[PDB]
């Protein structure tokens, strides 16, 4: 039954217990139901007024970590010669929670999610002699997910009629905005079992309802006679969190963002045939006082 | 206007700091909530479900052989069948649970804890096994007359085929820490050990090798803090398709 | 008194004496969409003892080295009777589901089962960066084998699944093994052919044994739909 | 310290003591 | 002075800020409000007026011969006519409507559609047509066996010269999106097909082929959201006269 | 927040919910 | 927006400056408190607390003699035994007491002090010390008809083997500062000297040289202020095992 | 001035003007 646990709750004095009929502890594990056996059937136990808050575990105060979601290094110089495969003055990213792993084994251990996530960007610039850092202008324009991208650091898509821009300096303390529960859905989808298209040609595992937008951001400055380069760092912090069906974590190690296929290290542990490193025997003691 | 002065801590981001931010689309009316079952409140729902420990974390285990302990009929009386570690943060049997992986976001945590075994041999199989508890100080206890000394339970195959051994919180302090010094005494629980309290006896057509699954949960005055990153997961590279999202 | 145990579901009956207390998915049951939730407005049909009855799949043989098996919902049950006719003619889709999972031996027989139902179950390949494709996860009414069940297919764990509805089929305890699952969706309603909300897993995490004579042991699968809706009438694929 | 017109723009809510973990521990129905 | 501190996104420029600004002139009296007919508070009161649908989108029709679809006496039963994609995103009949315009600044749309088809044919002309909505999953119906399984309405021309199809909201999410993929579980609609259930039959004097022109509304049960900019108008250069608002 | 001494100085004003799409819809007189 | 400005000593760091800080652990619920014994509040509690002064700090007294006076059996009357130089400050008798320790941490003191001496010679012995108190002005008083001119104490062993000398507050200044000048009119405090006032006489089986020990407390009107580190502890490297804390 | 949820965020608590001397000048029993 629902009842609200601001601490852990306390133990109860017990006796010297000798009753037929009752056996609190054995149990049927076949029932799929947890032991019920408390602590106080087991042993005998004192009154202890337990005072350990609990308010740390919170699925709220679980997830809202700011994390970092997106990091990317682009030179920051004239691009004539450059190669068209590289980002020339810009970078687009769709935003997704699945490239950095701390965040991603966090998040998947809920099968849905509901949060509003707070977006940090923080900015960094290096001289690519030395002269000086300059204090350049970025825009982070946001753009829903497959609209219309800029092509070019100069293009009229970065006029932001409806898109919603952010210009910040280098200088400044990082921008931040709250991105909103932006899903179609009621929750966010964090594992999909099924096929986005109506043919069966699509992915598989990849709701585009699960996907926020893409981040288009460029420098507004036009290029010195020198070159820099500028590191982006994006943070997510999700907040307002509803989570439901909460799920085993991922042992192996992640090997795609597209998918949930698994490869396992080659020895124990989080191998795939060994997940625990091994000792000797079920009889052996890792760390015996001696 | 109002006169104002910037204190220590003005324009930094710290990633655990509580403000209200920006709306980057104004106006803009969510998705009504709908009813979802299993709705997860605190990480503390999810720490009380038990699940099945690696205590046969062997080599020559492979895969599923990991999850069960072999016992068979013996010829010597108050035989070792297994023993449990009990260090949460170090990788041993209590790693990959819904306990052990939760309680590796974090640093410190208190309260006590269950062991479930479910007995999976026939219905023909009879035998009485006892799992003792030791509180830390010494070695791991290696005889049935020194183990029986802490805390222990007797159980019996029969209709019931499980018991529930509760590790009890014996602590001086009021939490332990995930230190890597397994051998602290503000880190240390203790030892787990299973003895043959008569023996395994099976019938001719009865497999004479039986097994048993180990369970862990911990209890509802359980209690974790100090938040860091988990060491189970981690990367030295980017994954797969992760520049495609770039592209 | 929870051993035996009779589910009365439309023409369908299953009466089972060596049965568990049965589980219930979240502490949730069944229902109809409600008004306040619902989103398409057209006046769902719900053909109830037609649809909400007892489905049962072909049996697998639990043998030596047998990993798993998996059926996915509603997939499994898409071309079967009056579901799969309503599945097809129609464009969205809702219903919780009753698993009866039946697998009995002798008594000189040993063996454990986890027969879990897992939401939103997303798969992952082995030793590859190629994402499952479509014939790997929509195998219909045969299923699939688990290739590597102590991960669940998935690079996650067999030993923390009981996170998950669940029960288990102990072979000296009960033989059968009953779930009762609700709608599990972030949407009310969902098109039934391109989305799997429930995975059935049963998996060995004890091997069959005995040295008795050898008899074949098969595990059957009955499934009923509960509580079936279906929105968006037109013509069947 | 909310002085936006959208709801959502707030800070974290972490006010919610309610549990139920007897939706994953005792999931029986008798 | 007041102690204070700046948080992250302090002294950046959002454009979708709503904060209160300096005033560059100031008592300044605006010019007193007058009555204007025709005020526009909400974009779904515009959303809601039936506009023209170029069902007619092939080539050799030029101009306004995009806006009708011309229909004549046939002499095989069961025909079909024309047919609609459904999807606002794409560029088919329905983008260039007033529900299409202005749902192609949003991401996200909900509701009830309308198609209202007139008549323009003349006085003698009889005929019955079959209106069909398909909701999505298989290929869009091309015989009237298959098509009016789902949605339909059949229409007699007659003294009223307009029918309605009601394009019902039947999605599984409460939103779908405008995202570029048509053939998304997310996105795609479903179809609109028209089949003679008669035949149009005129006599001697009526012209031989008569035209429908189709109409699109939306209900007051629609909805969008998540703004964006519109796919429908940019430039690659400056436009003619602006570097003489610099002169 | 607004104080600043005129009133066109404040922020945007989003809080008109009232429609009439009869005045497009239906503007015939019966 | 509010309109502001910064004033004159925005954005530094004070070191003693009296804010609100971000935490770094949100929802952190620190361990419950515990009655410990003897909790301090203010350091005065821990001034008033009686320790012993080095009144024998001189060469040949090594360690644990220079914490005793001996006093033997003299051949004149009216004679000195030993004085007691009362710079706080200064590196004198008074500097490695509770009250000396604590008040080097400040500039400023006020307030009474107490003297106490015990006798540790044998019961056999017997003598009478007069324990005289000068305010300050000029030299230090050698003779005994100069000294008992001031405050003082007549004390005959017996009994009670200890006497107080109560060294009064005796100032022009509410406080007295602790700066360099001995010598100064705010921080010279007066001198303490002993006498014979008879002679101390044992018989043949006592130790013919007994001992004292002076302690020294603050009373309960004693004040400290103006806070600043204390000379008495420094260093001109880092500290062993140091840099393995960076390692 | 706190504006932070955690309340050790808080500044110095500089009114703790309770004491007690005599648990170490006089911890005697009579």
């Amino acid at each position: 039954i629902e009842s609200i646990i601001k601490t852990a709750t306390d133990t109860v004095k017990s006796e010297i217990n000798a009753e037929l009929g009752v056996v609190p502890s054995l149990n049927a594990v076949e029932t799929g139901a947890t032991s019920n056996t408390e602590p106080e059937e087991a042993i005998q136990t004192r009154t202890v007024i337990n005072q350990h808050g609990v308010s740390e575990t919170l699925v709220e105060n679980f997830l809202s970590r700011a994390a970092l979601v997106s990091k990317r290094s682009f030179e920051y110089k004239d691009h004539t010669s450059s190669a068209a495969q590289t980002d020339k003055n810009f970078f687009k990213w769709t935003i997704n929670t699945r490239s950095f792993v701390q965040l991603r084994r966090k998040l998947e251990l809920f099968t849905y999610l509901r949060f509003d996530a707070e977006i940090t960007i923080l900015t960094t610039v290096a001289v690519n002699t030395y002269m000086g850092l300059p204090n350049l202008t970025l825009q982070a324009m946001f753009v829903p997910t497959g609209a219309l991208t800029p092509e070019k650091q100069d293009s009229f898509h970065w006029q932001s009629g409806s898109n919603a821009s952010v210009f910040f300096k280098i200088s400044d303390p990082p921008a931040r905005m709250t991105i909103p529960f932006m899903c179609i859905n009621s929750a966010y989808s964090v594992f999909y079992d099924g096929f986005a298209g109506f043919e069966k040609s699509g992915l598989y595992g990849i709701n585009p309802a699960d996907t926020i937008g893409n981040l288009c951001v460029r420098i507004v400055n036009e290029h010195q006679p020198v070159g820099f380069t500028v590191t982006v760092r994006v943070y997510m912090k999700p907040k307002h969190i509803k989570a439901w069906a909460p799920r085993p974590p991922r042992t192996l190690p992640y090997m795609s963002i597209a998918n949930a296929n698994y490869k396992g290290k080659k020895r124990a542990p989080n191998a795939l045939n060994a997940i625990i490193g091994n000792r000797d025997s079920v009889k052996t003691m890792p760390h015996n006082i001696v | 206007g109002v006169p104002t002065y910037l204190l220590p801590g003005s324009g930094q981001f710290l990633t655990t700091d509580d403000h209200s931010s920006a709306p980057v689309l104004p106006c803009f009316n969510p998705t009504p909530e709908m009813h979802i079952p299993g709705q997860v409140r605190n990480m503390l729902e999810v720490v009380q479900v038990e699940s099945m420990m690696e205590i046969n974390n062997t080599e020559s285990a492979v895969g599923m052989e990991r999850l069960k302990v072999d016992i068979s009929a013996l010829t010597d009386v108050d035989q070792l069948l297994f023993n449990i570690p009990l260090d949460i943060q170090l990788d041993g049997p209590l790693r990959n649970t819904l306990v052990g992986n939760i309680s590796r976001y974090y640093t410190h945590w208190s309260g006590s804890l269950e062991m479930t075994f479910m007995f999976c041999g026939s219905f023909m199989a009879t035998g009485k096994l006892i799992l003792c508890y030791t509180p830390p100080g010494g070695s791991c206890p290696t005889t049935r007359e020194t183990a029986m000394l802490g805390t222990h339970i007797v159980w019996d195959f029969g209709l019931q085929s499980s018991v529930t051994l509760i590790i009890p919180w014996i602590s001086g302090s009021h939490y332990r820490m995930f230190n890597n010094d397994a051998k602290s005494t503000n880190a240390n629980v203790g030892y787990v050990t299973c003895f043959m309290q008569t023996n395994l006896i099976v019938p001719s057509e009865s497999s004479d090798t039986c097994s048993l699954i180990g369970f862990i949960a911990a209890k509802d005055d359980f209690s974790l803090r100090l938040m860091r990153d988990s060491p189970d997961i981690g990367q030295i590279d980017h994954l797969h398709a992760a520049e495609a999202a770039y592209q | 008194s929870d051993r035996v145990l009779q589910l009365k579901l439309g023409n369908s009956a299953i009466v089972t004496q060596e049965a568990a207390n049965y589980c219930c998915a979240y502490g949730e049951w069944p229902n109809y969409l409600p008004d306040h939730e619902a989103v398409a407005i057209d006046k769902p049909t719900q053909p109830e003892t037609a649809t909400d009855r007892f489905y049962t799949l072909k049996s697998v043989k639990w043998e030596a080295g047998s990993t798993g098996w998996w059926w996915k919902l509603p997939d499994a049950l898409n071309n079967i009777g009056m579901f799969g006719q309503n599945v097809q003619h129609h464009y969205l889709y809702r219903s919780g589901f009753l698993i009866h999972v039946q697998c009995n031996a002798t008594r000189f027989h040993q063996g454990a089962l986890l027969v879990v139902a897992i939401p939103e179950h997303q798969r992952g390949a082995h030793n590859t960066n190629t994402s499952p494709g479509f014939d790997d996860i929509m195998k219909g009414e045969e299923g699939g084998t688990f290739n590597h069940p102590y991960v669940l297919d998935d690079g996650t764990s067999l030993a923390c699944a009981t996170i998950f509805p669940h029960q288990w089929i102990n072979l000296r305890t009960n033989n059968s093994a009953t779930i009762v699952l609700p709608w599990m969706n972030a949407a009310p309603m969902d098109f039934p052919l391109r989305h799997n909300q429930w995975t059935l897993a049963i998996i060995p995490v004890v091997p069959l044994g005995t040295r008795t004579m050898s008899s074949m042991v098969p595990i059957t699968v009955s499934i009923a739909p509960m509580c079936c809706e279906f929105n968006g009438l037109r013509h069947a694929i | 310290i909310n002085f936006y017109k959208d709801s959502y723009a707030a800070s974290a809510s972490k006010q919610d003591f309610s549990q139920d973990p007897s939706k994953f521990t005792e999931p029986v129905v008798e």
